[PDB]
């Protein structure tokens, strides 16, 4: 029972424009055990028809995954990843930021 | 290029009721192609990749059956290494196991692997040369000792050897379209001031097959790894993969810095220089 | 094409 806390990335699948449709990713890895929640946030609400990869692991043993839904980029509206996993002390954001 | 095939095997145990949650996926290089999750409604290996789908009726309902029989092999794995460690019926425990074969450009057998986790940590290992195991502590010598005694390696070489490669060769010809093409990183470079006095250079890698790819940063033909920032490969979620690579330096000298890329998909390395 | 055939126990 060692407990390993989740990488976050949170990145479009194409290329940012505002106004034009694409996938927001939430991709995290490097975790242990698999139990974990994540939530795509938009103006800190929650994103309802989001979806998962099936869950994998990497050569050390530690789990990932791949959270998306489909989104619009624009000039005010705030995205973020909300994760949580029991080697977390409180739920963590991770805001988009279109440059990464 | 080499190819590989690949079973990957989740098993996570719930106290107070019922069976654990069991998962499988398969994959052929970076693409998955089947998998099977005990809480779906289906109950059968489900594919996941259009070049699988032609396969008969005789094929899923072999590996329907084989997977379950894996679920159940965990679930009573689960059980027995409770019972080694002493630990109470109220935890939560996963169990991991992962085995394939790799071959080479030729197509024929490079490599073979299988290896078994509990908590996250190695249990048992099959060595490479697919005669022996690897065990991490003595409740895995005791399993160690099942199985030289049951000749499970041999079982496994044959499988790992033989049946795994055949049908990896299958697979890559009805895949051929996709499993045996590249796809070359699109790459480009972007730039944003981080002060006055210092700009970061992110060199991007985007819609890439197969995953491995390597960015690096040189400053006047040499390696710089100071001040430079590499994120995880990451999947696009449409089959293909993203990376990037930065470096922070003085602005004004930007042209100093040049970042090189290599895939298996490039004839040639690529470079990038910052350009106004 | 999974492994086929007796998986034995740990």
């Amino acid at each position: 029972m060692i407990q390993r806390t989740p990488k976050i990335q949170v990145y479009s699948r194409h290329p940012a424009e505002n106004g034009k449709s694409n996938f927001l990713n939430c991709y995290v890895s490097g975790f242990h055990p698999s139990d974990i929640e994540v939530d795509l946030l938009k103006n800190g609400e929650r994103i309802e028809k989001v979806e998962h990869s099936d869950l994998s692991f990497s050569k050390d043993w530690s789990f990932y995954l791949l959270y998306y839904t489909e989104f619009t980029p624009t000039e005010k509206d705030e995205y973020a990843c909300r994760v949580n996993h029991v080697t977390l002390s409180q739920p963590k954001i991770v805001k988009w930021d279109r440059d990464m | 290029g080499s190819h590989s095939m690949r079973y990957f095997f989740t098993s996570v145990s719930r106290p107070g009721r019922g069976e654990p949650r069991f998962i499988a996926v398969g994959y052929v290089d970076d693409t998955q192609f089947v998998r099977f999750d005990s809480d779906a409604a289906s109950q059968r290996m489900e594919p996941r990749a259009p070049w699988i789908e032609q396969e008969g009726p005789e094929y899923w309902d072999g590996e329907t059956r084989k997977v379950k029989a894996h679920s159940q092999t965990h679930r009573v794995d689960l059980g027995t290494l409770r019972g080694y460690y002493n630990q109470s019926e109220a935890g939560s425990h996963t169990v991991q196991r992962m085995y394939g074969c790799d071959v080479g450009s030729d197509w024929r057998f490079l490599r073979g692997y299988h290896q078994y986790a509990y908590d996250g940590k190695d249990y048992i290992a099959l060595k490479e040369d697919l005669r022996s195991w690897t065990a991490a502590d003595m409740a895995a010598q005791t399993t160690k000792h099942k199985w030289e005694a049951a000749h499970v390696a041999e079982q496994l070489r044959a499988y790992l050897e033989g049946t795994c490669v055949e049908w990896l060769r299958r697979y890559l010809e009805n895949g051929k379209e996709t499993l045996q093409r590249t796809d070359a990183p699109k790459t480009h470079m972007t730039h944003h001031a981080v002060s006055d006095h210092e700009a970061t250079l992110r060199c991007w890698a985007l819609s890439f097959y197969p995953a491995e790819i390597t960015l690096t940063w040189q400053r006047d033909g040499e390696d710089q790894t100071q001040d430079t920032e590499l994120v995880e490969t990451r999947p696009a979620g449409d089959g293909t993969f993203q990376k990037w690579a930065a470096v922070v330096v003085p602005s004004g000298q930007e042209q100093r810095y040049t970042c090189h890329v290599q895939h298996e998909g490039l004839p040639k390395p690529l470079t990038l220089r910052w350009e106004p | 094409y999974i492994w086929l055939g007796f998986i034995a126990g740990l």
